[PDB]
């Protein structure tokens, strides 16, 4: 529908992967209807985080929240040239909810500093 | 010395021929479920597309094939909660009536509120709804399908339906007056919904419709092909005046716990003949209008005759009037080769409507006197191959073609890439 | 629902045009339901291309892919001051899928050059 | 689903507030289905205004339309340090449709000035 | 059902019974 080409490099390192109409309530129609609703729900579910973090229309957006070393103690050579995006998630999956809240407020405080900056 | 780069544009005036689902809108209930449609905008906005000519084709439209299925679904959805007349398929014992339009007085055994008990009740049945067994008669439908009589609270009143296009799609309305129905149209505008289209079911004569702004316009596909239905659209409407004179009475039986079959009671007063009146020198005035336009395509004398023959619904001016379904004989209307004229009509109670595979409806008797007045705005002829045209009409979907010939559904493709001298720095 | 005002200038040149609740599964309810789903599907269908090309929130976004003259040999006076957006599409409709892939990767390579630039 | 935390400061001043699967058409299933469709419809209903005003991914975006004093004659101390966002809406609810059209075209004219600027 | 056997594994019966028809009062 979109693409599973992102998934091509699921075993590659993090540095390599990153670099008709009419509705009929038949058993297949109800099946194919929820698939259409379940797609736009899961799509906007991710797309509203990108918007609220100030990253809509971006694939790679840099933030302003420093990397708290308690989230991971590994080196940049141990991450981007060793771990895969699939296993790196399992190591950091505890702090993902703790990180998503910091990127959410780093964008919020950046917005009020701009409304004071452009007022000159 | 150009240095052109691709530039993306969001919201460019370009569309694509497409078919989608059209939802309904209505103004401020009947079978057409107009209470379920969203309220129409009181100011129907229209955007004129200057310098635009689009190719329409009223005969390869999908609004027709989609509206036809909606009316059939609106019909069947309204008969779902109504009473089934399976026990009414019993052996009838009928006699004639009084010392055309034959009526019978039939007595039969019928169920009641309690399963073990019966009742000997009698009812009037029009001769057309009933066949002889070989005087023991039988309802004409019992050998092929069951029948669901209409819930007597719903009405078949045709009220305007607005077909709208979804968000991201559009409807192109051809505004050229003498538009042939097919080919390019020089006066094209876009709209969100169509106008108010009344689902008026009729045969041969198109009742209650949109007129030609000037000169009786004729529409078809292959005019040289006689198997293709011709559709006339009058410019000035001749008024047909119909009435069933007999003062009928409703007699409610009880064929079960909650099931009440409404039988035709007595006929209080005189026994007359249901019919329709249209004005001579007005049907004759508007038939020489259809005449001179039929010869613009066929060089030659043109003749008018009656229907071919066969079923009653195919060979008659079948329509609806106050609740009962008339079947008028239009041999006296199409009878001229180029004060009133009365059409003898019969009235049926067992109708199949959409010519479906075994599904009928018992039209209950409307108590009192019935009379309706209907404009005759359209026509549908059928050539043979002395260019005679008999009032036929082909299919039922041609009714909706006569009103949808101006509209066409297209989808918006608001994305466009074009070269410019700008580069993303 | 939105607007067909864009369509006002469908015959104009490219330089002129550019410049209640409760669900009931009745025959009309199912009809009006898919129209609601068919709208958000076709809307995001276009809106995800704008996002993946780095053009979300933009009406006119300039890119970095040069104009390959094999797509069209006409002059800038032959395009913006002659052809209409409706007929220009028919001339270029063969390479639209070939162009949409270049704008898709021009944005992708721009993202990795920014993650190297802002690292200084 | 998202958050009603925005609503925490509904009585605060404007300066303080700003600073499983399978579908079954049971009576609850049809009820829970329209709630899912009614969410993505109302969400994009707001999110397309933010996009067409050139403010997608933004919480506070400054515009270029000057404040016509006929919309409100109050002072900046009378607004941000007195009125609440709930009552300020009732005072300005007449011109909201008149303001939403100016922000819509201020973005549109900004787009054509950029396509002329980046052409140098 | 009123059944008899078949002919002078897989047993088959020839069964006669009263059945309704197009009309409620008549049988076959
Ligand atoms: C032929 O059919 C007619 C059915 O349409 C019969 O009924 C007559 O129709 C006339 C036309 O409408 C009526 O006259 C109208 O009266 C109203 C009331 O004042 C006026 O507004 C109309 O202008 C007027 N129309 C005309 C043309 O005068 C008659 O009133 C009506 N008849 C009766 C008894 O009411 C005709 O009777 C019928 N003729 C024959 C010979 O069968
Ligand atoms: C269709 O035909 C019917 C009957 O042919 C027409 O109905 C007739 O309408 C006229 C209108 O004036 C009635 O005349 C008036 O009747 C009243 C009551 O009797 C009387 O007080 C007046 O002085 C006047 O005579 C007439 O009675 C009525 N006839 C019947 C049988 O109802 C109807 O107008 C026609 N519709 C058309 C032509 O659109
Ligand atoms: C063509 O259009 C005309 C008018 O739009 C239709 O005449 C209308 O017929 C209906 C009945 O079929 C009349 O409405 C109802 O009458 C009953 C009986 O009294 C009443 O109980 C209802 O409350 C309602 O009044 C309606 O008055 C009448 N319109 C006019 C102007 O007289 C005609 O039936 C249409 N023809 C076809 C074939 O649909
Ligand atoms: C249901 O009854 C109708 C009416 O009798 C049948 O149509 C008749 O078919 C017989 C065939 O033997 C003809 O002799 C009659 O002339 C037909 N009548 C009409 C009015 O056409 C119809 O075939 C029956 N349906 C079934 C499934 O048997
Ligand atoms: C039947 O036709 C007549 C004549 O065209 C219609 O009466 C016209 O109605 C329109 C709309 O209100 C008016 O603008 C005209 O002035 C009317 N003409 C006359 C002579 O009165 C009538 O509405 C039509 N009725 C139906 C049911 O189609
Ligand atoms: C049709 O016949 C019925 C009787 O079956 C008439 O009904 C009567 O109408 C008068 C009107 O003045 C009433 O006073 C009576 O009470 C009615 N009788 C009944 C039993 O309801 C009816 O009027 C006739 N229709 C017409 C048009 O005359
Ligand atoms: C149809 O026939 C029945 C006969 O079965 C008629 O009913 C009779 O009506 C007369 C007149 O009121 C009564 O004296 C009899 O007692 C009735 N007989 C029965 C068995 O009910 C009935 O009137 C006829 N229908 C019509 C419309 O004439
Ligand atoms: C419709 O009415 C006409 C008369 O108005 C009927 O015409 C008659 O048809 C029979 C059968 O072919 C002929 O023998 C007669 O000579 C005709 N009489 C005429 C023309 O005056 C016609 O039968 C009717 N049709 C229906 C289906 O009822
Ligand atoms: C009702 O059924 C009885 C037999 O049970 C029969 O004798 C009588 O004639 C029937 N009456 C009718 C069909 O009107
Ligand atoms: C209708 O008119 C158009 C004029 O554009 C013509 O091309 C077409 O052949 C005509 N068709 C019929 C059936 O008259
Ligand atoms: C198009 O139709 C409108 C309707 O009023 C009319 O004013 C205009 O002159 C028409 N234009 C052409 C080219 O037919
Ligand atoms: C047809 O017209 C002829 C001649 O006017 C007439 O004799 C005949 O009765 C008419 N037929 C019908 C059915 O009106
Ligand atoms: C049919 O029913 C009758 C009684 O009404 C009975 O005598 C007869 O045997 C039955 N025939 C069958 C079951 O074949």
């Amino acid at each position: 529908a979109v693409f599973l080409g992102f998934l091509g490099a699921a075993g590659s390192t993090m540095g390599a992967a990153s670099n008709q109409h009419l509705l009929k309530l038949t058993v297949w129609g109800i099946k194919q209807l929820q698939a259409r609703v379940l797609a736009v729900e899961r799509y906007l579910e991710v797309q509203q985080l990108l918007g609220i973090w100030g990253c809509s229309g971006k694939l790679i957006c840099c933030t302003n929240v420093p990397w708290n070393s308690s989230w991971s103690n590994k080196s940049l050579d141990e991450i981007w040239n060793n771990m895969t995006w699939l296993q790196w998630d399992k190591e950091i999956n505890n702090y993902t909810q703790l990180i998503y809240r910091l990127i959410e407020e780093s964008q919020f405080q950046q917005e009020i500093n701009e409304v004071e900056l452009l007022a000159l | 010395a150009e240095n052109l780069w691709v530039t993306v544009y969001y919201g460019v005036p370009v569309w694509r021929d497409a078919d989608t689902t059209l939802f309904c809108a209505s103004d401020a209930h009947n079978v057409w479920a107009t209470h379920a449609c969203v309220p129409t905008d009181p100011n129907p906005q229209e955007i004129h597309l200057d310098n635009v000519t689009e190719k329409f084709n009223m005969w390869k439209n999908n609004m027709v094939e989609q509206m036809h299925t909606d009316i059939i679904s609106l019909w069947d959805q309204s008969l779902k909660p109504c009473v089934k007349l399976t026990p009414l398929c019993v052996t009838l014992h009928c006699t004639n009536f009084n010392p055309r339009e034959e009526i019978k007085n039939c007595s039969f055994n019928m169920t009641t509120e309690l399963r073990d008990k019966k009742q000997r009740v009698h009812s009037l049945f029009y001769k057309l709804d009933i066949v002889q067994i070989n005087s023991e008669y039988r309802l004409i439908n019992c050998n092929t399908s069951a029948c669901t009589q209409a819930c007597p609270k719903v009405s078949f009143e045709p009220i305007p339906i607005h077909y709208c296009a979804p968000a991201g799609f559009a409807i192109l309305k051809c505004k050229d007056e003498e538009f042939n129905g097919t080919g390019p149209c020089k006066n094209v505008s876009t709209v969100q919904c169509t106008h108010g289209i009344k689902p008026v079911v009729s045969t041969q004569l198109l009742l209650n419709g949109s007129l030609a702004k000037k000169e009786v316009k004729i529409r078809s596909e292959n005019i040289t092909n006689n198997v293709k239905t011709i559709i006339v659209q009058l410019v000035n409407p001749v008024i047909i005046n119909c009435t069933r004179p007999n003062n009928n009475t409703r007699k409610s039986i009880r064929i079960g716990p909650g099931q009440a079959f409404y039988a035709t009671g007595a006929i209080i007063g005189d026994i007359r003949q249901a019919h329709c009146n249209v004005s001579r020198s007005d049907w004759n005035k508007t038939l020489q209008q259809v005449a001179r336009q039929l010869r613009k395509h066929f060089v030659k004398t043109i003749i008018f005759t009656n229907s071919s023959g066969g079923d009653l619904e195919v060979t008659t001016h079948s329509f609806n009037c106050g609740g009962e379904f008339f079947y008028c004989n239009t041999s006296g209307l199409f009878n001229s080769t180029w004060e009133n004229i009365t059409l003898p009509c019969r009235i049926k109670q067992i109708i199949n409507m959409w010519q479906r595979t075994g599904q009928c409806m018992y039209a209950p008797p409307i108590p009192g006197v019935i009379s309706c007045v209907s404009n005759i705005t359209g026509l549908l002829l059928t050539r043979d191959g002395n260019e005679t045209f008999r009032p036929g009409g082909g299919d039922m979907r041609d009714n909706w073609r006569s009103e949808l010939y101006k509209y066409k559904v297209v989808k918006i493709e608001p994305l466009g890439v074009a070269p410019t001298r700008c580069k993303r720095r």
